[PDB]
């Protein structure tokens, strides 16, 4: 699912860049002709807005973490058996060591 | 008791621990309430912003009337601080 | 829209300046990380810190604790006969902050003089390009900003919208201020403006400037605080319902054993 | 609500600010591509921020009480710095295309 | 299953699982070394920073499991890059202790302390060397010494409580668990252990204290059945003792009867899982009926 969102964001960005290039070409043409104070075509403007709205949808989905506020829920599954052992104090005196010693 | 049947009874046969104390020492009762000095401290902390104006006036007169990046930036943040402290007056007012 | 510009001045000024400021910020952040050095911590100061943390934790979490043990803790801390904080005294350094002077210093210090290094960069950049027109800002501006904005073009009829490279880079500095943290994280130290200003989480949180005074302050703070056993209210759970233990018990079947 | 974890709150705030800055960055590019006046541009920026906030609320929907204690930061948050970074990318592509 | 497991995995998932194992600090040395040496021969390309922690973890597991060859194999790789590193010295000392000649390990710890004054790990390992070498009393004294010099470590508190459990000293373990619970009030596990320790002590006031502590952690997690069982038997024992008041005994019977119904519902909700759960439901049903008749 994240890969699809990333690809969609990339495609939208590419479409936005293409719309920018089209608008640049339109203004370059406009500078050629005297007067003619007209606006850019509405179709490419709508394409620009479509590319802007699509890229803002995946930009929120890509980073969604929203962790739980309460601090009791993560330790709701953890068992006291694992907590009983600690990594500081480890005594290396067990029957498994002499049982696994030959093999 | 025989009602519970299975009931295991476990018995127990220099003061290094700081917490575990041999003598119990109860009978603690403290009643100290000094609201006058607390009100005096709270009355003076709210007077700091008022006294923070004259030195800003002195440094503004010090900047002069030369349009430059440094004086403009000095003035830009001079009013930003009161505004940013004005954006959260409700919390400190409740406090 | 007027003043038709060349296509060679946009590819040789805009992009170079943008990359220059980007990499300057990144280099500053990396060098700030590199130059960071650890501070020596002595065992007595460490123990003082841990005792302070213990007393502060007692102050914060004191409701969920037996009253007898709470009074034993508080007596051990206070202890009018011997007293741990009363007897244990280390060296004292003569102070210098004063009430009115420090009350004023809170504002006098501030961060007023932290803009000059960026002004130096802007001055060098403007020195490189004497007569140049980078871009125009759509925002209308007043003619009293033109001397600061142009600073090198001899034009009095021209509007102040057309900016020079100096203000272009100046606005470029704060444009990526919130963008730098996007790639790095919440704790970002790539701010080009605050070069000399040290911005970090801070090595060795605990700063016992006067150990004895802090001891006495905590001694009186622990005497002030009361005791209210928050455990004594157990009847609220008494009359309730147990349905969450039915809750993931349904969702605890679905996982098997690896 | 009695006990709160600072790590989760920090992560939530960081995510919120990250989306706020990214949406603002793209809003700047759109306005620079089109090209408008200051009043219309600022109004457009405000509209984009409002749309982002509405989508952010829609993202949570139910069980939002556990995620966010309140909604004030969701509505009013990063409005000035986001505008500071939006103004840069607005004029970045504005004069690059039109003036140049 | 070994080949089947090795087939339907990727190195990313395996590394993430090892990281989760580190986070849960479980004791699965067999599986840790099984997935440890497998990724050292399959990938062995990138993730140096991760693979150093992986090397240390794999050698730690091999010291437990059966294999000193891989322990030394990872030790040389750790020594290759960082020539002076105190963690590698500690690890080598631990392996030396595991093999023979504890005195040279003690000398290495002494030298490490001579270099870096603030080294908690070396002191902890020495405390563990004298936990198993001599009596537990001297180890308790030295653990108290280090704890007094620091008063920072919760693991030290829990280890002291565990060592005091074997000596039937619930008075000092009571303070140990009280301190360990004060820092972490949201952890119901420590509250449950404290309630059990106080229940083992005896006494009607201690019984009431343990009951209330059982009921507090019962609502934080709302699923632990050990605490609910302990609360039910605490109420039953309060009812049993003649030294009680009428209304207190009455409310204690209500507490016990309510816990009995919660037990009945908990076991009835497990009956739809399998077909052998009905018989266990019956068994607990006779248990609760016998205890109810005896209480009534």
């Amino acid at each position: 699912a994240p890969s699809l969102w990333k690809g969609l964001v990339g495609i939208g960005l590419f479409a936005l860049a293409h719309a920018a290039f089209s608008a640049a070409q339109h203004r370059s043409y406009m500078r050629l002709t005297e007067k003619e104070d007209e606006s850019l075509p509405i179709d490419i403007v709508l394409q620009t807005l479509l590319a802007f709205a699509v890229t803002c949808y995946g930009i929120v989905h890509i980073a969604g973490e929203f962790k739980d506020m309460d601090a009791t829920s993560e330790l709701k599954n953890k068992t006291f058996d694992t907590l009983r052992n600690h990594p500081s104090f480890y005594v290396f005196n067990h029957r498994g060591r002499v049982l696994f010693r030959p093999s | 008791g025989r009602r519970f049947k299975w009931a295991i009874e476990l018995s127990g046969p220099s003061l290094y621990p700081v917490g575990y104390l041999d003598k119990q020492v109860p009978d603690t009762s403290v009643q100290e309430t000094d609201r006058i000095l607390v009100e005096k401290r709270c009355w003076d902390i709210a007077l700091g912003p008022l006294k923070q104006i004259p030195m800003n006036l002195f440094i503004m007169y010090m900047a002069g009337n030369t349009i430059s990046i440094f004086p403009t930036m000095m003035v830009c943040m001079m009013a930003w601080r009161p505004i940013q402290a004005l954006m959260a007056i409700s919390a400190t007012f409740k406090m | 829209p007027e003043l038709l510009l060349d296509s060679n001045i946009r590819l040789w000024v805009v992009l170079p300046i943008v990359i220059i400021t980007f990499f300057v910020g990144m280099i500053r952040h990396y060098v700030s990380i590199l130059l960071q050095s650890d501070k020596k911590l002595t065992q007595e100061q460490v123990s003082d810190s841990q005792v302070l943390i213990r007393s502060r934790v007692l102050r914060e979490n004191g409701k969920y604790i037996p009253k007898q043990s709470f009074l034993t803790r508080k007596y051990y801390f206070n202890n009018p006969e011997d007293g741990f904080f009363k007897k244990t005294k280390r060296k004292v350094v003569p102070p210098s902050p004063m009430t009115d002077p420090t009350m004023l210093t809170d504002m006098m210090k501030g961060n007023v003089t932290n803009v000059l290094p960026m002004i130096l960069i802007g001055g060098w950049i403007n020195m490189t390009f004497s007569g140049f027109v980078t871009t125009k800002v759509p925002f209308p501006l007043t003619l009293r900003f033109k001397p600061m904005l142009q600073q090198g073009i001899e034009l009095l009829t021209l509007d102040a919208s057309w900016v020079s490279s100096a203000s272009w880079y100046f606005l470029n500095v704060f444009g990526l201020r919130s963008i730098y943290s996007l790639i790095l994280g919440q704790d970002n130290a790539a701010d080009q403006s605050r070069m000399m200003q040290e911005q970090m989480t801070g090595a060795a949180m605990a700063m016992p400037a006067d150990t004895n005074k802090a001891f006495k302050t905590e001694w009186e703070a622990l005497e002030l605080t009361d005791h209210q056993w928050a455990l004594d209210d157990v009847e609220e759970e008494l009359m309730a319902k147990d349905l969450h233990f039915e809750g993931m018990f349904k969702k605890e079947l679905q996982t098997s054993i690896f | 609500p009695p006990f709160i974890s600072e790590a989760a709150v920090r992560g939530n705030a960081a995510v919120l600010d990250y989306c706020r800055t990214s949406v603002s960055a793209l809003s700047g590019a759109t306005a620079g591509i089109l090209g408008l006046t200051g009043l219309y541009g600022f109004i457009f920026y405000l509209l984009a921020s409002v749309l982002l906030s509405l989508l952010l609320i829609l993202k949570a929907g139910r069980r939002w009480n556990k995620y966010f204690k309140s909604r004030r930061p969701l509505f009013t948050g990063g409005l000035i710095g986001g505008l500071f970074t939006y103004v840069l990318f607005w004029t970045f592509l504005y004069g690059m295309v039109h003036v140049y | 299953a070994k080949v089947s497991e090795l087939y339907d995995v990727t190195w990313e998932e395996m590394r993430d699982k090892m990281r989760k194992w580190r986070e849960e600090n479980s004791r699965n040395s067999e599986q840790i070394v099984e997935v440890g040496e497998e990724l050292i021969n399959e990938y062995a390309s990138k993730l140096g920073d991760d693979i150093w922690i992986i090397y240390e973890q794999v050698m730690i597991a091999a010291l437990d499991y059966g294999r000193d060859d891989l322990a030394l194999f990872c030790l040389q790789e750790l020594r290759r890059q960082f020539p002076g590193s105190h963690r590698v010295k500690r690890l080598t000392g631990m392996r030396f202790e595991a093999m023979e000649r504890y005195d040279d390990a003690i000398q290495l710890y002494d030298r490490i302390l001579q270099e870096d004054p603030t080294n908690t790990a070396a002191r902890k390992r020495k405390i563990a060397i004298r936990k198993a070498q001599g009596k537990n009393v001297e180890a308790i004294r030295e653990l108290n010494e280090y704890l007094e010099q620091f008063v920072g470590d919760q693991e030290a508190w829990h280890e002291l409580a565990e060592l005091y459990i074997n000596e039937h000293d619930y008075a000092k373990a009571a303070f140990c668990l009280e301190e360990l619970m004060m820092t972490n009030p949201h952890n119901h596990l420590y509250c449950q252990q404290y309630a059990e320790v106080k229940y083992t002590q005896g006494g009607l006031e201690n019984l009431e204290l343990s009951r209330k502590y059982f009921a507090q952690a019962l609502k934080l997690n709302n699923r632990n059945m050990r605490a609910l069982f302990g609360l039910y038997m605490s109420a039953s024992h309060i009812a049993s003792n003649p030294k009680a008041s009428a209304k207190t005994k009455k409310d204690n019977m209500k507490y016990a009867s309510w816990a009995a119904s919660q037990i009945n519902r908990a076991y009835q909700f497990a009956g739809r899982s399998k077909k052998e759960t009905k018989y266990s439901l019956k068994a607990v049903e006779d248990m609760l009926e016998t205890l109810q008749i005896t209480q009534s």
